[PDB]
């Protein structure tokens, strides 16, 4: 691609530059070059595709829902409103299936670590979550679904392999419950996984670790927000 | 308001 | 252009659309589609296309700054930080060059209100002096004079056409001044300028307009800040 | 401390 002729150590260097820039969608394209390489990602650099990827579809689904508001309340009168919330949405829809491409052509792998593959399924079920924000017909089973395989796969091996307080374990729980709350329509089993992730945390809370305890307790807190906005 | 899912750090 | 086959009045309602959804690109390019169907724009539309366009390049600035810092502390080691930065400028350089494309080629007219010749000329020195900031050779010197003349001819029509108080008059003299003070290295210029329009305001006070008198204290306020930054 | 220029309004 585009990225094909630098290093991979120059486009991580200049991921790094453009996070400092705040210039995401050039980081996101660095790191997607930095993936291309072929080689595995270190934390440190599933951190920054993870931000920088985070941060562009997060200002897409922001616009999606802006204009999807205006767009309900005109049906309560030209095309221009649908038409600009199908521009955005099919943009939006096109960095999912770049994540989605590079997790399955690159991430996603039997080996490595489980605060990897944990990460890359979280990821995967993440991005499947966020093409459902936006899909309707045939498409959103399809969608559902998907997410929630790779939501499930991935705590079954946060579970089996990661102590309770891991920020990565905490915050594929975090995203799963609220998967559950806004997307498959079982409010119920998220406040159990929620509370379940919370009490299980809080009971083995020394296994915090001092290199991510800050992460750690910021989604504790996160789940117990939900949790009161829940109940 | 919706629920809050894991944000950006670091 | 990829906006020739939408209808104006579309073009500025999605632009206002954008707008609300934080899309300043798109509202750029929706409002740039719009002055290429050769209609004069409205002030209102003038506000789209300005609060569009300086959206787009004050991002590209504050990242150029950020690039711009981090290269100059690094030359107290490879070639990344150098290249990004060139990266960013080009594009930056880019945006300025298509609107003083589209002032000189649709927007700068001799007829029309004294707000809007004010206006666009005040663009055309305000878009010469972002070339400016990342400007160094033969290059230079064109754009600062090129800026220098746009800011004076925009000064003479607002002094004979507009009331002191008025907010494009006003914003015009605070750029210009802005332009004295951190491109042409003429401080003096600068506070004798800033403080020329801050009192000949305050001194006509009364012409402040009911529909614009929020936007005229704004800037007046801005002057001061600057006065007592440069004193 | 830079100068400050006009701002975006409305
Ligand atoms: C070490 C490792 O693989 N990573 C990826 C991470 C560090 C964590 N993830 S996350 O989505 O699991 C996450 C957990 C906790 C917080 Br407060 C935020 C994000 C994001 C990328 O970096
Ligand atoms: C009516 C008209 O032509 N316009 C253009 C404007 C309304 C004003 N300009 S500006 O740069 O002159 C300006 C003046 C005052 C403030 Br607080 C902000 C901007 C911006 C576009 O809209
Ligand atoms: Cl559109
Ligand atoms: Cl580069
Ligand atoms: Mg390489
Ligand atoms: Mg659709
Ligand atoms: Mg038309
Ligand atoms: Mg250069």
């Amino acid at each position: 691609g585009a990225m094909g002729s630098m290093e991979r150590a120059s486009l991580i260097q200049k991921a790094k530059l453009a996070e400092q820039a705040e210039r995401y969608e050039d980081m996101a394209a660095f790191m997607k070059g930095a993936v291309e390489k072929g080689e595995e990602l270190s934390c440190e650099e599933r951190n920054l595709l993870s931000v920088a990827y985070k941060n562009v579809v997060g200002g897409q689904r922001a616009a999606w829902r802006v204009l999807s508001s205006i767009e309900q309340k005109s049906n309560e009168k030209g095309p221009e409103v649908r038409e600009y919330r199908e521009k955005v949405e099919t943009e939006l829809q096109g960095v999912c299936d770049t994540v989605l491409g590079l997790l399955d052509s690159h991430l996603i792998k039997e080996a490595g670590d489980a605060e990897s593959r944990v990460f890359y399924l979280k990821m995967k079920g993440d991005y499947y979550r966020y093409l459902a924000e936006v899909a309707t017909g045939d498409d959103k089973k399809r969608i559902i679904d998907s997410a929630r395989s790779a939501y499930q796969e991935a705590m079954d091996i946060s579970k089996k392999e990661m102590p309770p307080t891991n920020p990565i374990r905490l915050g594929l729980a975090l995203n799963f419950s609220v998967f559950h709350y806004e997307i498959a329509n079982s409010p119920e089993e998220a406040i159990s996984l929620a509370k379940t992730t919370f009490d299980e945390a809080m009971a083995d809370l020394h296994t915090l670790s001092e290199d991510s305890y800050k992460d750690s307790t910021l989604i504790m807190q996160l789940l117990r927000d939900n949790l009161t906005l829940w109940t | 308001q919706r629920s809050t899912s894991t944000p950006n750090v670091h």
